[PDB]
């Protein structure tokens, strides 16, 4: 797996319908019919938890579509119940995504009576089966590389969204996956794999070498802030560091490489060769270091004769200078890609279970 | 004499159609319109081929610099507001927003 996707966090049961469907029972005493619609709903409710945190998912749509049907609707009682006025007897307890080294301290497994606390680790799971789909797609397939851009992009939102509120009624530290820094170098990562989509999308269409240069040289940004984030204070599995290195290296190579095609169609036959020594150094770093995490085999020898066959032709006809890397045009950017904001509802078709109370 | 905002857009609607500028934004618009949801409108701009789509995508793109620059020099100030008037209204036309949000990006560059 060259792409990085989030395993989901672990929560225990909770009986979500005993404390509203107590709350409704005290609300309306006299009310056979109210208490009999909105207790059928809590018991909906209970159960919709159950089908979409309670237990491991299949990578489907389906799954993850139950997963921001349970967001949407935890986000639409909060007002409806004095969750506010911690009047509902309701304790969250779940499990870091990121179940790594000693298990000391004792935040592996946090408890809190907070819908906010529901709400991050909630969002974070939608966040997580999004990049696990995309991670599952076929790249060498059109639709795959659709549903890849958007889940990765959703994920971003999503995690962005986590690392913008989950502080706020929060009350002590969370576990470190829903920490702002894990969820914000999570959102960069997702944006970088998105931005990569669409390069291989522009590659697998045979678009003009311009635009790919542009869109990888946007992938390399992406790639190289979510490895300057990730090496200051690695919370994240031991293999996201080697292959953030490897993606950042292997997008700025992708760039220099389409820049040297077009540098060649422009008769500039220098700059095509020092454009082709630069991807071939940064691809020589990658193989050396990453050798575990991604296979640069094939892009390694298309440089190496590209670069051979441009040498020939230069010292032999063209006589063209190499120019220095410092002389050369910066390569422009491409951004086709935002971290897709969070706006209840995020589920398909979406009916509050409490729309009537 | 033409105003100093009209002669700007015929610079720029000139480069869409003439040079590379154009041919980037065509292949930038294609590729937002490929990744958003399936439309009528998206399914048949995607089901073209490539030459017709590239002259839409930029009679789209010049229809909307000519409607977000119609202005008569003070709208040339704060043009972020013609952004806040005009994007609601494209809600249901997803396409003409993509086309939209790309045509003020390119017009805003010059005027700002």
């Amino acid at each position: 797996a060259t792409f990085i996707s989030v395993q989901l966090k672990k929560t225990s049961e909770v009986d979500l319908a005993k404390p509203l469907v107590k709350f409704i029972q005290q609300t309306y005493p006299s009310g056979g019919e109210e208490q009999a619609q909105y207790c059928r709903a809590a018991e909906e409710l209970s159960k919709l938890r159950r089908a979409a945190v309670g237990r491991p998912l299949d990578k489907h749509e389906g799954a993850l579509e139950t997963l921001l049907r349970y967001y949407d609707q935890i986000c639409s009682i909060e007002p409806k119940f004095p969750f506010s006025e911690n009047q509902i007897c309701l304790t969250f307890t779940w499990k870091d995504a990121f179940d790594k080294g000693s298990l000391f301290g004792g935040s592996v497994k946090l408890a809190l009576a907070s819908l906010g606390y529901e709400k991050s680790c909630v969002l974070f799971n939608c966040a997580a089966l999004a990049s696990q789909i995309a991670a599952e797609q076929n790249l060498d397939n059109d639709e795959g590389l659709k549903i890849a851009a958007k889940h990765y992009q959703f994920a971003s939102g999503a995690f962005l969204h986590i690392k913008e509120t989950v502080l706020s009624a929060l009350s002590r530290e969370p576990t470190v996956d829903i920490s702002p820094d894990t969820v914000g170098t999570l959102s960069l990562i997702m944006l970088a794999q998105a931005q990569e989509v669409f390069f291989l999308k522009a590659t697998r269409d045979k678009m003009k070498d311009a635009i790919i240069a542009k869109l990888a040289n946007q992938a390399a940004d992406y790639f190289g802030d979510a490895f300057k984030q990730c090496q200051y204070k690695d919370t994240l599995p031991k293999e996201v560091f080697p292959v953030l290195a490897a993606k950042h290296c292997i997008m700025q190579a992708n760039a220099e490489y389409h820049q040297s095609i077009l540098a060649k169609q422009q008769k500039k036959f220098g700059e095509e060769i020092a454009r082709l020594q630069h991807a071939a150094e940064l691809i020589k770093t990658v193989a050396s270091r990453y050798d575990e995490y991604v296979n640069v085999k094939d892009f390694s020898d298309k440089i190496n004769r590209a670069l051979a066959a441009a040498k020939k032709d230069n010292d032999f006809i063209y006589h063209d200078r190499v120019p220095d890397l410092k002389d050369l045009d910066p390569i422009g950017k491409a951004t086709l890609v935002k971290s897709t904001p969070v706006n209840v509802p995020i589920s398909q078709k979406f009916t509050d279970l409490f729309e009537k109370m | 004499h033409h105003h100093h905002h009209h002669h700007m857009l015929e610079t720029l609607i000139n480069k869409i159609y003439t040079g590379p500028l154009g041919e980037e934004l065509v292949q930038t618009l294609y590729l937002r319109i490929w990744a958003m949801e399936e439309t009528p409108e998206s399914l048949k701009i995607l089901q073209m081929r490539e030459d017709i789509r590239d002259q839409v995508l930029k009679m789209k793109t010049e229809r909307w610099l000519r409607t977000l620059i119609r202005g008569e020099k003070t709208k040339l100030k704060d043009f972020q507001k013609r952004y806040e008037e005009v994007h609601p209204y494209l809600m249901k036309e997803k396409v003409e927003q993509v086309i939209m949000e790309e045509a003020w990006s390119l017009a805003a560059h010059i005027v700002q």
